[PDB]
């Protein structure tokens, strides 16, 4: 059967409710620290350690 | 507006018959290692799955450098011999990633100690010579 | 153009109200031509009025006075304020629209409270202009979706990109390399790079595509994304770039070979993290090199970023293609030595064509040749190649004698 | 899509809407070193991937690039994006 078979599956999206919060709470405290970050580096800023 | 999602080329049936020819290519079977070589030179079918087994001997191989496994290399050295046999795959294709994995064999280090494996050794030479050419 | 009347159905529906059950056909067009020539003339009196006195509403009030000209009886309570009423039934297949006026009480009028008195006509001065612009008075007239955080921070990309300041866009393109969630803005980032690229054929500015250059050089900095998806919109971009007749307006002044090098860098380093056997996406972009190469009547700049193209991809591409058009090399050279007008950009463009391809020449020349090279330059067309292959063996001696 | 990704470069026009060819010389055995590929135990992951983008595997983007400013079988065009969003590891 192999040689003439054809089967079509579906890529499979992840069923697990866990990992996707876990993407979408990564995914958006990454985002926001490197707009916190690029806005700290094109603006002023004020350090509570001295020369940091 | 989400696409349909893509489905792999390959059949998912003829994805299973690919790793069960590769477990059988693993040589744990010498019975199950001669059946999978005349799969591959019998299968038409068996053609659009050779970038999967070039890769999956290609990745054996790269282990099997660090620390040498002179009778696995041998065993892929046979399935690389069986996808070259077959007349459907194109082989010149996927050549370019088959090369260098030939001449890492012929020229690694043997880990295990000589002697045991001497026997061996000279036979995965011989083999990875005769694909070479 | 066509002459248009009211419908010959509706001239029946008069004639029944009339009480004649048969009309002939030729008199409903009659009827229709004449009702409709009649209308025709009372509007063009009533626009003549209308004109005259400045309204532009076409008031009922002009339509009586056209009445009043033609001497017909006047319309009666059209003048009184009135809304517009179709009622319209099936009932048996028959189409009728009707007022459906109702009944108010006579009593009813008078309990309405009576509406303000009209104010009298007053005449009022102010400046609509003073010696110039008008003054500035009341009298006068007055006039699949990105996260909140990652639209912000895009809107932040952007305004790197376009190079109002320079430090901005040397932090973001760090802070890109070091953003492990750069996820849901990788399409937008593409989109925007492949956009930039379609503006630079309507407009030619080299500083544009250079940031955007840059700026896929980020994307490839970070592990983190994955361009694999997004690679096919990128590659075309950057290949514009490489193979543009013209990268700036003005061609001699501004440097846009130095470009050419880079964005063929940037498609080599692009091609070989994705590269798949099946894909073959470096063989069809040396293809693409090679045609435009190959192809007689090219502009010089889309040759050289050919050239540039095919040593950044391999050392093997370029003795695959450059040594068999070495001849084609000479060929140029003679157009350089000789030719009509000596200012003309097209001589400037085959000697920038001409260095890059003795450079490429020279590595390959030197592994075909002896160290001395002596009957390299025979080889070479005009002895470009051998004199830069003798170069080459020069350097490697130098790095022998360093190592 | 006139305030979608790229908007930038529309806000900037201000638009008001919404031998050498033989197969064998292209191969990549040809163009490749294959010892420098070995790594050869000196101081891979992939063909595991679900799927490769279909528009790469057999779509034609030669066709964009534009060889010649002066002559183009498209002018600057509104360009709308299909704003169509795929790939994996996505919450949606």
């Amino acid at each position: 059967p192999h040689t003439y078979i054809k089967t079509p599956t579906y890529r499979e999206p992840v069923s697990d409710y866990q990992v996707l919060r876990e993407k979408a709470a990564s995914q958006r405290r990454d985002v926001e620290r490197a707009l916190t970050r690029f806005m700290a580096k094109t603006g002023e800023t004020q350090s509570l350690f001295k020369d940091d | 507006r989400l696409k349909p999602r893509s489905i792999h080329e390959l059949s998912v049936e003829q994805q299973l018959y690919y790793k069960e020819i590769t477990e059988a290519c693993v040589g744990s079977c010498e019975a199950k290692r001669a059946e999978a070589l005349q799969s591959i030179a019998t299968d038409p079918g068996l053609y659009q799955m050779l970038p999967r087994f070039s890769t999956f001997i290609s990745e054996g191989v790269r282990v099997n450098v660090v620390q040498n496994n002179l009778a696995l290399l041998i065993y892929l050295m046979r399935m690389v011999k069986a996808l070259m046999d077959n007349p459907t795959l194109y082989l010149e294709k996927y050549v370019h990633e088959l090369i260098p994995a030939v001449m890492t064999c012929i020229v690694s280090r043997q880990l295990c100690l000589r002697p045991d494996v001497d026997n061996h050794w000279a036979l995965r030479d011989f083999a990875a010579r005769l694909v070479a050419q | 153009l066509s002459n248009t009347v009211l419908p010959s159905e509706s001239m029946k529906v008069v004639a029944e109200s009339m009480g004649i059950a048969q009309i002939q056909e030729e008199t409903c067009q009659l009827l229709t031509d004449e009702v409709s020539y009649r209308i025709k003339e009372i509007a063009q009196d009533a626009l003549k009025f209308m004109h005259m006195g400045k309204r532009q509403k076409l008031t009922t009030s002009d339509i009586d006075y056209a009445l009043k000209l033609k001497n017909v009886e006047p319309l009666y309570g059209f003048h009184a304020q009135e809304f517009i009423p179709f009622r319209f039934a099936s009932g048996g297949g028959r189409e009728l629209y009707f007022y459906e006026e109702k009944e108010v009480d006579l009593s009813d009028i008078i309990n309405t409270p009576l509406p303000r008195v009209p104010l009298d006509v007053c005449l009022k001065a102010h400046w609509l202009s003073i010696e110039g612009c008008q003054p500035a008075i009341p009298e006068n007239p007055p006039p699949h979706e990105l996260s909140v955080e990652q639209q912000l921070y895009y809107k932040e990309i952007t305004e790197a990109c376009v190079g109002s300041c320079e430090a901005k866009r040397a932090e973001a393109l760090q802070s890109i390399a070091t953003d492990p969630g750069l996820y849901q803005m990788l399409p937008r980032f593409s989109t925007f790079i492949s956009e930039g690229v379609r503006v630079n054929v309507v407009q030619n500015n080299l500083a544009l595509l250079i940031y955007l250059m840059r700026m896929v050089k980020a994307l490839m900095d970070n592990p983190t994304l994955y361009l694999e998806k997004y690679v096919h919109e990128l590659i075309p971009a950057v290949m514009t770039c490489i193979v543009s007749r013209q990268l700036c307006l003005r061609p001699d002044v501004d440097n846009h070979w130095a470009l050419r090098d880079f964005a063929a860098r940037l498609v080599a380093q692009i091609c070989k993290h994705f590269s798949t056997t099946t894909n073959n996406i470096q063989s069809r972009i040396t293809k693409t090199f090679t045609k435009s190469w190959v192809d007689e009547k090219t502009p010089w700049t889309t040759r050289y970023g050919s050239i540039a193209g095919l040593a950044e991809l391999g050392h093997d591409v370029i003795k695959t293609l450059i040594l068999p058009r070495l001849q084609q090399e000479g060929e140029r050279i003679r157009s350089v030595l000789d030719g009509p007008v000596l200012s003309n950009i097209d001589r400037i463009g085959a000697d920038h064509v001409q260095s890059l391809l003795l450079k490429h020449c020279a590595p390959v020349l030197a592994k075909l040749r002896p160290p001395p090279d002596n009957q390299d330059a025979y080889r070479a067309e005009f002895g470009s190649l051998g004199p830069l292959l003798c170069s080459q063996v020069v350097k490697a001696r130098a790095q022998a004698a360093l190592q | 899509w006139r305030y979608g990704p790229a908007r930038l470069w529309y806000d900037m026009l201000g638009v008001p809407e919404d031998d050498l060819l033989a197969d064998e010389n292209f191969l990549m055995v040809t163009q490749l070193h294959w010892e420098d590929d070995i790594i050869w135990d000196g101081e891979p992951w992939y063909s595991i991937f679900p799927i490769d983008n279909e528009d790469l595997v057999y779509g034609r983007w030669e066709d964009n690039i534009i060889w010649d400013a002066q002559a183009m079988p498209r002018l600057l065009e509104p360009p709308v994006l299909t704003l169509d969003p795929n790939d994996e590891n996505l919450i949606l």
